[PDB]
Formats: C-alpha cells, structure tokens, sequence
C-alpha cells in the first residue's frame, strides 16, 4: 500500500507525457506529408526485355532502367543490379530501410508499389534503388518467359551478408493465385523457401515451407492455414503480402524493426513480423537489408 | 487519506486510455497518407506514333519523351521529341552538351543506343544506330537531317541534308544522303581540304560511308580512325565532321591535349578549325516535305 | 513461425 | 478499498505493454512515409524506459 | 581530319 502508490503514480504520468510525446509526433508528420517526395529519373536510351538483354547491350552501370518483357504492354520502369554475380538482375523486391509501407492489399501487390529508384545526389539519373515489390502480374510475366533463377540477400545490422540461391523460380499468373515454386537451391542463408525453418521439427517445419504456397494479403487469404476466426490469417499477423503457409520461415516483406532485434511484445499480433528468414537469425531478428532478383537462367 | 491518492490515479489510466483510443486512430488516418511513391519529375507523354512529327500532328503540342514505332520495327522505343510552335516535329537521335557522358563505346552500344534521356532535352545521348536506321527507311517518305552547333561564345549554326538515311547492321548502318540542303554550318559531310595533302577534301568525306568502332572498323583507312580518335562514327579516312568526338572544354584544344596527336574533338570543319571543339552538339531527322516543304 |  | 489498487494494478501493467507496442507501431509507420512525403519526423524510441517501468511495477506488486 |  505505502510504495504502492508512489510507483504506481510515476506510472501513469510517465505515460500520460509519452502520449503526448507520439500525439505531437505524428502530428507533424500528418504536415510533412502534404507535400510529397520527389525524384527525378532521366531515363538511359539502352533498354530490352529485361535485365540480363541490357547488360548484353552494353548497360553497364547498376541503375533503373526501361523494360519491356512483351509487346502487350507498355514498357516500365525497374532496376537493374549489374554488378552481383555477373550482373542483369532484375530487381523485384527491395527493403533497406523501412521508407516503404509493405502491409498492402491484393491490388497494390498486383500492380507493383514503393519507388524503384532514386538520386545519387548531383545526378540526373537514378542510381540507388528505392524500396519497392515489382508487382505480381510483372513478376508472373517475367518468370514465365523462360526458365528463371532467384537470387535472395540479406543482412544483419552488423554488416554480415548471406545468400539464397534458386536455380529455378516462377510464379503463376492471377487465375492461379501468383502460386509460387522454387529448386536448384545452393546458398548460405538457408533453403528457407523450400525446407522451412530449420530449428522446427516435423509438422512444425513442414507448415513453414513457402514452394508450392499461393500468394496472400491482409484483404486475400490464401494461406495454409485452416480456420474460422477471421482474425488468424497469416497475412493480417504477420503484416506482409506473401507465399505463406501457416505461416513462414521467411517474411521478406514483413514490418521493418530498426535495429534488428524485436520481441513478441513489441509486435503488433505478438507474431515474429519482421523482416524475417529464420534460417539465419531466427523469429526475433529483423534484417536491415534484404532483397530479391531474377535473370534468365542458362 | 488513500481513498483520494488511489483513486486519483484511476481518473489518469482511464485517460490515457481514451487518448490511446483516439491517438491509434489519428495512426490510421497518418497510413492514408504515405502508400504513394515519390512523384518522378520526368514523365513520358501518352500520345505515340511512327515519329516525332506523327506525334505532333495527332495534336502533340510539347517537347519531352514519347514511345514511337516506326512503320516496321517490332517494338516501341522512346526517343525526345522536338516539337515546335508550327507543328513540326524532330526526332532526336544525338546530343552533346557538357561532355558528362562517354562517347568512346564498342559497336553494341552505338547499336542500341546510350546516354540518357530527359524530357527538358539537357542530357547528352545517342539513340542507337539499329533506331535510327528504322526511323529512316520507314515505308517511302523522305527524311530530312539538320546538324545544330553551338561554339563556346553563344553562336550556332546549322546543316542540313536531304533524303538522310541509315542502312541496316549488314551494310555496317551505312550513311546516305541525296544532297546538301543548306546551312550556314557549311557542307562538312563533303569533305574539307585540310592543306596537308591534295586527297584531304575525297578522304574526309562521310555520305556512302559505313558505321565504324574501334571493335569494328568499317573506315577507308588502313588503320583505326574510330580506335586512334575514340569515338563512333561514319569514318573514311579520317573525318571533317566528327560529332561524336571527344569534349574539350573551352572549345580550344592542340594537338598536345590529344592522344595520338589527330584532332578527335567535337568538330566540324567547314565551319571551325579542327582544334576547336563544339560546346552543344544536336542531331534530328524530320520528315522532309516538313522542312518549309 | 509456425501455429501449431 | 484495496480490491482496486490490485485492480489498478493489473490495468498499469496492461497499458505499459499496450504503449510499448504503439511506440514501437508508430515509429515503424512514421517512417514509412519517408518514401512517399516530403520527409520522416526524425525520432527514436527510447525501449530501455519502458522496460525499466515494467520490472519497476512488477516488483511492487510483490 | 585526314590521314598520310
Ligand atoms: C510442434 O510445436 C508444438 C508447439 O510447441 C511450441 O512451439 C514450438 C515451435 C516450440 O517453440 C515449443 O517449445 C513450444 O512449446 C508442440 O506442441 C506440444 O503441445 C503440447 C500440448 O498442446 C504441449 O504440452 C507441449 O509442450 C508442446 N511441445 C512439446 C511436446 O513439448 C509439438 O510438440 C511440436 N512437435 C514437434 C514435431 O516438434
Ligand atoms: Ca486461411
Ligand atoms: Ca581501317
């Protein structure tokens, strides 16, 4: 009784004041966004069906560059890693710093969002890649055309780099829910993707696969996840748009934790999502850079 | 005493709840706000068409990047439109400004093209030869090209060529053109009797001659015009006209600031001495019946 | 992770 | 009367971990809108604090 | 520029 109260008080005016704290805070952000962000991307005269036809046409240098996959559609934009493994990446995810809000519905994961590049300062071209996810129907397309391999980075906030490897990667049009399959792997991050976490045992691990899942949203729930309860749905816990299963052993496009470690309390659902791929840090460890790209195979 | 210091707390949890409630829901409304991207200042226009000058006849009114596809090319491709208060309408293939980008490149690049573009038209480029070729011999309908200089004191002039045209990669996208048309730039593309030697004014000479780079010499010269002054061109043996020619800032260069000691700057004879470097450099091709018809 |  | 100060006691502890969360969900959101408005309010979260006043109150519940 |  006597303590009691003295700590209890210090409580609730702590807290009142940090309230206050965040009411101001985003207040001014709510003003900081009445005017956008801009960028401005003069665009190179090199362009092909994706990225590995540039490099062969003498792009070079790793920065957006135009496509056109096909003759049905217009051409767009998208960025090209040039350098990694022999370069023509084509780049269509990208996180770095959490500038990007990932918790999107079907139709912005359809259609491709976030920025795909932006200024190297004193630059008239964009050089630096932005955080984006290229679009569902465009990484359908691209994967379709012929054979395809995926290559997967990451790292840790402390500068320690791993990979993941796909000899062979695609992703089914709309009709089929964007259903996802990947083999030929070979890497150091671990074959999340197609083995599940490798610290679960049996129906555990198994749960976790992601090859072979269709591709859901917090308003689209395709999941492997048999239930009623409109609220346990991988996608709307684990806040990301993805191949999950029930739920993941990598969460790419999960809530971006500055620092890398988070704990359960600290999520919104109690869940681990963040930028995730247990395989290499576990649960609670979200990554500072991650990223995926594809190339024709030979 | 308690019953007061207790219960005063209770009337604080309770409104931090209620301004929690409120505050998460200001959180939602922030969300709203921050799902678009940066808006990008360079926006490519919707009207398309076979040129530059299509486009400016379906109404097209601004100079900027369009898709254009030429009559048999498989694809689309986007180029900088010059559009003009008459309605006419240029295609771009070339342009020097400030020497940011490099202009010594192997085949492939002249082939398929370099540099950037920019709807403001303030970027250095060159579309592509395999581009340029299908603008040009598009179905029956003359083109006409027009040379733009730009010395470092603010003067410019012109040159222009009738029936332009660009063969395709088998006959080395060789260069063509019925005549000089006019222009106060002068004909440099018919030679220019340098003084070294009598042959000067027949080896500079570029209408009939075939693409060449270092990687791919096409010239009339036993050695490597392209190679020795590091750039793409129409060689012969050398050069009068060198567009594609390496930046000297200033516009005044010697044959010290060179390499091999041969004039590989931005020139064009007929109008400026070998040693003296453009500041701007523009190629366009039109329609040729645009030109005051 | 998994839901058991 | 002390049927409430156990009661305050459990809704103090409800509401530290109730504002953990929101400071950790506001600070992911604000800077989120760095990609797409003009600029991110510049911040941090200070954790430790909110740590420090959980095992502060759990200890005075015993 | 010409060549010898
Ligand atoms: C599959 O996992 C479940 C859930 O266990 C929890 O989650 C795991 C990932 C791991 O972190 C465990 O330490 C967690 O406890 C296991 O379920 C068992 O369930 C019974 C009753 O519901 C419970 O008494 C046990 O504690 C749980 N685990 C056991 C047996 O100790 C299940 O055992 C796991 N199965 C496999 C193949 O590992
Ligand atoms: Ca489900
Ligand atoms: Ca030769």
């Amino acid at each position: 009784i006597p303590t009691n109260l003295r700590v209890l008080r210090s409580i609730l005016e702590n807290l009142r004041s940090k309230i206050q704290k965040l009411e101001s805070d985003v207040s001014a952000q709510m003003e900081y966004c009445r005017t956008p962000c801009t960028v401005s991307c003069n665009i190179p005269v090199v362009s092909g069906k994706e990225c590995e036809e540039i490099i062969r046409k003498g792009g070079e240098t790793s920065e957006m560059y135009l496509i056109q996959p096909d003759s049905s559609v217009k051409p767009y934009r998208v960025y090209c890693d040039m350098n990694t493994e022999n370069g023509g990446w084509t780049v269509i995810q990208n996180r770095q710093d959490g500038s990007v809000d990932f918790g999107r519905k079907w139709d912005p994961y359809k259609q491709g969002f976030g920025n795909v590049a932006t200024n190297t300062d004193g630059k008239n071209y964009c050089g630096l890649p932005g955080e984006y996810w290229l679009g569902n129907d465009k990484i359908s397309q691209l994967t379709r055309m012929g054979p395809t391999e995926l290559l997967i980075e990451m790292e840790d906030w402390k500068g320690d780099k791993v990979k993941a490897h796909y000899g062979g990667f695609t992703v089914q049009n709309e009709a089929n829910k964007y259903q996802i399959s990947v083999n030929k792997y070979r890497g150091t991050a671990g074959n999340a993707l197609m083995d599940g976490a490798s610290q679960l045992m049996g129906e555990n691990r198994t749960m976790t696969i992601h090859n072979g899942m269709f591709f859901s949203t917090y308003d689209r729930d395709n999941d492997g996840w048999l239930t009623s309860d409109p609220r346990k749905q991988c996608s709307k816990e684990d806040g990301g748009g993805w191949w999950y299963n029930r739920c993941h052993a990598a969460n790419p496009n999960g809530r971006y934790y500055w620092g890398g470690q988070y704990t359960w309390d600290m999520a919104k659902h109690g869940t681990d999502d963040g930028v995730v791929w247990m395989n290499w840090k576990g649960s609670w460890y979200s990554m500072r850079k991650m990223s995926m790209k594809i190339r024709p195979f030979f | 005493t308690h019953d007061s210091s207790i219960r005063y707390l209770q009337e604080i949890y309770n409104s931090n709840n209620q301004k929690i409630v409120n505050l998460k829901e200001k959180v939602a409304q922030l969300e709203a706000q921050c799902q678009e991207p940066c808006k990008d200042t360079v926006q490519i226009h919707d009207i398309t068409g076979k040129d530059c000058q299509d486009i400016a006849n379906k109404g097209a009114k601004q100079s900027g990047l369009y898709f254009i596809k030429p009559l048999k090319a498989n694809q689309q491709f986007l180029v900088y439109c010059e559009i003009d208060g008459s309605g006419n309408g240029w295609t771009v293939f070339q342009k020097r400004l400030d020497g940011s980008v490099d202009f010594k490149k192997n085949w492939i690049q002249y082939k398929e093209g370099f540099g950037h573009l920019s709807p403001t038209g303030t970027t250095e480029f060159w579309l592509g030869n395999e581009k340029i070729h299908l603008i040009s011999t598009q179905s029956a309908i003359p083109y006409a090209l027009r040379v733009e200089l730009e010395d470092w004191n603010g003067r410019t002039s012109t040159a222009d060529y009738a029936m332009f045209k660009v063969g395709p990669e088998a006959d080395k996208y060789r260069l063509t053109y019925a005549y000089f048309a006019g222009g106060d730039a002068g004909d440099a593309f018919d030679g220019f009797d340098f003084g070294d030697d009598p042959s000067d004014k027949f080896f500079t000479s570029h209408n009939g001659m075939q693409f060449s780079t270092w990687d791919n010499d096409n010239d009339k010269f036993e050695g490597n015009c392209a190679e020795q002054d590091g750039s793409g061109w129409w060689m012969n043996k050398c050069h009068a006209g060198h567009l594609n020619g390496v930046y000297y800032q200033g516009g005044t260069y010697s044959k010290a600031s060179t390499p091999n000691g041969y004039a590989n700057g931005i020139i064009w004879a007929t109008w400026k001495t070998r040693w003296y470097s453009m500041k701007k450099t523009t190629m366009k091709i039109i329609p040729f019946n645009r030109l005051t018809i | 992770g998994p839901r058991p | 009367k002390v049927q409430h100060i156990q009661l305050l006691q459990k809704n103090v502890r409800a509401q530290l971990v109730d504002m953990k969360r929101l400071e950790v969900d506001i600070d992911i959101k604000i800077r989120s809108c760095r990609g797409s408005c003009s600029r991110a309010l510049a911040r941090e979260v200070d954790l430790k604090d909110y740590e420090d006043q959980q095992k502060q109150l759990e200890q005075v519940i015993a």
